[PDB]
């Protein structure tokens, strides 16, 4: 009477960084969506995602970003300590 | 003693009854579980979890008992409780987006006799066997930032800066969230021996 | 005829030019670029001259 | 000035009405739309996307139908989806549809995954030789407007269970260092009733199977019992009780009785339906208003 | 409504012979064909049968059934997809001989324009086999009917990851490559620029910037082939793998020459991939070359030999690159001097005394 089964089923899903919340703070955009300075400048713009800069952490934020930060000051101004680069992203 | 619990599990296995019912019989057997002493208590909980990753057990039964399961746990002896962590911890793995708190209590507790016992990197690669940002739960600031910083603490002690480096800069971004102040004191403090411990000593 | 024009746009331009300006027009550019491919002697004598290979390329120009 | 300027007000209003309109058109109707019909209707509506100030909020409600209608597979004319994308990229500039893009080129990544679990089967197995038909689609989390987080930390009931653990075994095989994260809120599975005389197959979302598959054990099931059983949160539970009381799949202790906690839920066995294998679904009716109201608000 | 289909397609799909099971098959079509999944997916299976036992003659007469159903009720977007799947199994079941004629009677029923992609992916299948086989003058047949469309592969319809015009620019720009001339890759690669605005996202952008690229390096023009092999990165990611192995090194390469913006990895390219040993090497050689320090990029070059040095292009140039080094490692070193020794200098740069000599008369001039 009332017995089921089921072959085959799942949920959809999703993958994550790596990432905490807030938008990936040094920008209000989103780690793939462009943050302030790339959708501005526009001159070619990426399949995927633009430029983004992967740290020692494995979070992430956007190059640019921490790029004009740099130019006065080396330091990463959320981490608030020194950044130094390592991993590239897709 | 283990093999009546095992007959006893085996039994109720096959039923679809009420939760608060057959929780509160597992619970019982659960009981009966935690009062052998040697050998026996060993086996009863191994052959607890066995039943517990079943398919045909349902998952609001399993994650609570296995909550339940847990806080018993630190109780035991180091040597039952080391042997039960990794035995549970390859048994729930098939379900373990569904046991992911449980994943995460016990590696801080397997960790915990790690570091007491002064074998540093097996405690750390244990905290870093917990998801923290890639899972379904994500876990209040504080816990995180902990696992973080106590990840980085256990590389520095086991002369490893660039792991150390990794951890303590993910511990970084939620320190500024955090609101206990000691936790933030220990961050920097830490901080200045991972700068200390990379040869970065004007930073 | 297409062979003067690489021998008359090499030697023409290594008379009068400085080194900036024989980088960027004959030796940067794509379109001289297949006049220069058309007799290697041309082009030899631009670089040999160029690299301070004077002894290789007067011994070519004569 | 004409296009800008008429009877609604606030400048959000239009973003809005345009993508709902979008949309209505987009997903599948009562028999459809053949094709070139929409990409008629299309071209005009680029026009009146121009004179739109603000693109960003359309750029948004857009990307979540656009997400929405690929999830459920509800979509009419793929077609009409693509030519609204390429008409907008012209105008706009390349940037902006990006995104858009990145979202259904992913999907041809899901598309080939989901073939090689179908083909999985052929393979020996005799838990993939059981009952209904399959659903996946592994995506990335900003390539899509859709946000991770806690879904609700729904238990999964245990129909379901099987299945779930076999391709999550499988999908570690695939890529190695990655976790499958959930997203309950969208998928929608189905349901066959053998407590009716007349079976109809409905297709329900995985929320409502799990206050569905209560009714086995005991008849009628307090809101109290449903919440510790299922485990989710007590307003994401109100609309979909909500939902599943106002078709009568599941019916009050009386005729007439107003949507509380403080009433259990009995099984009707006396639903009828005109259509068999009858679909419900797709979470409540009234989010989608109050999303746009709400999002408004915000 | 459905569920007479559903019992007669269930019956149909016992037998387990083609024989009995052909008027069972049958029935579900004569209820019409309006939705028509039920009847498709019925008729699939005796393809499958018929591949497998029977004969092929039989198993073509089958699939016209679903040929000639594309103006009838059975919806376009479904047909397209369902008919992907079932090309895509056969390809891998069986030999060329068979297969090309299924793409052939395809194509036959399609005639009428408002079967933009599904007859470009069938064409494209005979191109990729007519090579293999082969054949010259079919070859050019399909190429001059895919060559009228101007920017376009859709009609404003979905399925355009490829492209119709751009894909012959590929098979141009693939033989020019193996003939190797300079000249005639150049004018291509411009040529198909015009193209390329009105293109979404497909794979053929990255194939065709790829030769872009490396006659771009030739040139001296590193920069445009840095932002190409960039571009088409992302592309090479979704299809993946192998050809994302080789593009990386072309990548790193073009990145160097600029002097320097380096960037191979701040920006986005490998995450997980960088960690195998093949690619690694060129992670640790960008690190030497960026640095400026003769005696790691020289270690990298002896200890890991192969993966640089297999590889014609990037080979070609290495030599260019120790000089490069070399050079903005002296004009470092030159600066706390005023008198400084020839035999000192080529002593620290590691060659002899005469390279340095011709160095330096250049450098200086």
């Amino acid at each position: 009477k009332k017995r089921f089964e089921v072959k085959k089923w799942n949920a959809v899903a999703l993958w994550a960084w790596d990432i905490v919340v807030d938008n990936c703070a040094i920008c209000r955009n989103h780690i793939m969506d462009l943050c302030i300075e790339c959708q501005a400048n526009q001159a070619s713009a990426t399949s995927e995602e633009c430029t983004v800069a992967w740290g020692v952490c494995n979070h992430a934020f956007h190059f640019h970003c921490i790029s004009r930060w740099l130019k006065t000051r080396q330091v990463c101004p959320l981490d608030n300590r020194e950044w130094e680069f390592q991993k590239y992203g897709h | 003693m283990a093999a009546a619990v095992r007959q006893d599990l085996a039994q109720l296995m096959n039923s679809s009854g009420s939760h608060k019912d057959l929780a509160g019989k597992y619970r019982q057997i659960l009981e009966k579980a935690i009062q052998l002493s040697g050998a026996e208590q060993l086996e009863a909980l191994k052959a607890f979890v066995e039943a517990m990753v079943n398919e045909n057990v349902s998952l609001v039964i399993s994650r609570q008992l296995l909550t339940d399961f847990c806080t018993h746990l630190p109780n035991l002896p180091d040597s039952t409780a080391k042997e039960i962590y990794h035995f549970t911890l390859e048994k729930i793995q098939p379900r373990v987006i569904s046991f992911e708190e449980q994943v995460a209590s016990i590696r801080q507790h397997l960790a915990s006799i790690y570091e007491k016992e002064e074998d540093w990197r097996n405690a750390a690669q244990v905290l870093v066997g917990i998801p923290l940002e890639t899972g379904q739960k994500q876990y209040n600031v504080d816990y995180k930032l902990e696992t973080y910083l106590k990840i980085a603490r256990l590389y520095l002690e086991d002369d490893d800066p660039v792991q150390a480096e990794a951890y303590i800069n993910r511990a970084s971004l939620l320190q500024n969230e955090s609101t206990n102040e000691q936790l933030q004191i220990h961050y920097k403090v830490c901080y200045a021996r991972v700068l200390d411990y990379r040869r970065k000593f004007i930073e | 005829s297409p062979s003067n024009v690489a021998i008359y746009g090499g030697l023409c331009a290594l008379a009068t030019f400085d080194r900036q300006e024989l980088q960027r027009n004959v030796i940067s550019s794509s379109s001289f670029k297949l006049f220069l491919e058309l007799e290697p002697q041309v082009r030899d004598i631009i670089f040999k001259f160029y690299e301070s290979k004077y002894a290789s390329c007067l011994k070519m120009l004569d | 000035s004409v296009v800008n300027y008429r009877e609604p007000k606030s400048v959000c209003k239009a973003p809005e009405l345009l993508a709902k309109y979008c949309d209505n058109l987009l997903k599948k109707s009562a028999k459809g739309m053949t094709e070139n019909e929409v990409e008629d209707r299309l071209t005009s509506f680029i026009t009146v996307f121009k004179y739109i100030d603000d693109k960003d909020v359309f750029q948004k409600f857009y990307a979540r139908m656009l997400a929405k209608r690929l999830i459920h597979g509800l979509s009419m004319s793929m077609d009409s989806e693509e030519a609204m994308i390429n008409k907008l990229k012209q105008a706009c500039g390349y940037e902006f549809t990006s995104k858009l893009h990145r979202m259904y080129t992913d999907m041809s990544v899901s598309a080939d995954l989901n073939n090689k679990f179908n083909n999985f089967i052929k393979n020996q197995d005799t838990v993939i030789d059981l009952g209904i038909s399959f659903q996946i689609y592994v995506l990335q989390a900003g390539a899509w407007p859709l946000t991770q987080a806690p879904s609700s930390t729904f238990a999964i009931p245990q129909e379901l269970e099987k299945s779930v653990q076999m391709f999550e075994l499988f999908y570690s095989q695939h890529f190695s260092g990655r976790k499958l994260t959930w997203l309950h809120y969208l998928c929608t599975g189905e349901v066959k009733m053998n407590y009716l005389g007349k079976p109809y197959v409905a297709m329900v979302t995985t929320y409502q199977m799990a206050v569905l598959l209560a009714f086995n054990n005991s008849e009628t099931v307090s809101y109290k019992e449903l919440q510790d059983s299922t485990q989710m949160n007590e307003k994401e539970l109100t609309k979909t009780i909500k939902s599943l009381l106002d078709v009568k799949m599941i019916n009050h202790d009386s005729e007439k009785e107003d949507i509380d906690a403080e009433s259990s839920f009995s099984l009707n066995m006396n639903f009828s339906s005109k259509r068999t294998k009858f679909k419900i679904t797709t979470s409540m009716q009234k989010d989608t208003p109050q999303e746009m109201e709400q999002t408004r608000s915000a | 409504v459905d569920l007479e289909n559903q019992y007669y397609n269930s019956k149909a799909l016992k037998e387990d012979d083609p024989k009995a099971a052909l008027s069972s098959f049958q029935k579900v079509l004569e209820l019409e064909g309006e939705k028509g999944e039920w009847g498709f997916k019925a008729l699939k299976q005796m393809i499958k049968i018929n591949f497998k036992l029977t004969n092929f003659p039989e198993m073509m007469n089958r699939y016209k059934q679903l040929l000639t159903y594309i103006r009838s009720a059975v919806t376009r977007n479904y047909s397209e997809k369902s008919i992907n799947s079932i090309l895509d199994y056969i390809s891998t079941s069986k030999q060329m001989d068979l297969l090309q004629e299924f793409y052939e009677t395809t194509l036959e029923a399609l005639k009428d324009a408002k079967n933009d992609r599904l007859w470009f992916k069938t064409n494209t299948k005979l191109g990729k086999l007519y090579l293999e086989r082969e054949e010259y003058g079919k070859l050019q047949k399909i190429l001059r009917q895919l060559h009228q469309s101007c920017q376009t592969d859709d009609g404003e319809d979905d399925l355009k990851k490829g492209t119709q015009l751009l894909e012959i620019y590929a098979l141009e720009i693939q033989m020019y490559t193996a003939q190797k001339n300079n000249k005639k890759l150049k004018a291509l690669y411009e040529q198909s620029l015009h193209i390329k605005s009105a293109i979404p996202h497909p794979l053929i952008m990255g194939v065709i910037r790829e030769c872009g690229g490396k006659m771009h390096l030739r040139e001296g023009e590193f920069e445009k082939a840095h932002t190409d092999f960039f571009e088409a990165f992302k592309n090479y990611d979704e299809s993946g793998s192998p050809r994302r192995t080789t593009c990386l090194k072309y990548l790193v390469l073009a990145n160097m020459l600029m002097k320097s913006g380096i960037n191979p990895f701040d920006s986005q390219e490998a995450k997980p991939y960088k960690n195998d040993p093949e690619i690694l090497a060129m992670t640790n050689l960008v690190s030497a070359y960026q640095n400026n320090d003769i005696t790691e990029f020289e270690k990298i070059l002896k200890t890991n030999h192969s993966n640089i040095m297999d590889d014609p292009f990037i080979r070609e140039h290495i030599e260019e690159l120790l000089r490069n080094i070399r050079t903005q490692v002296l004009i470092k070193l030159i600066k706390p001097y005023t008198r400084i020794h020839i035999p000192f200098i080529s002593k620290e740069l590691n060659i002899d005394v005469a390279d340095v000599e011709s160095l330096l008369v250049q450098c200086i001039l």
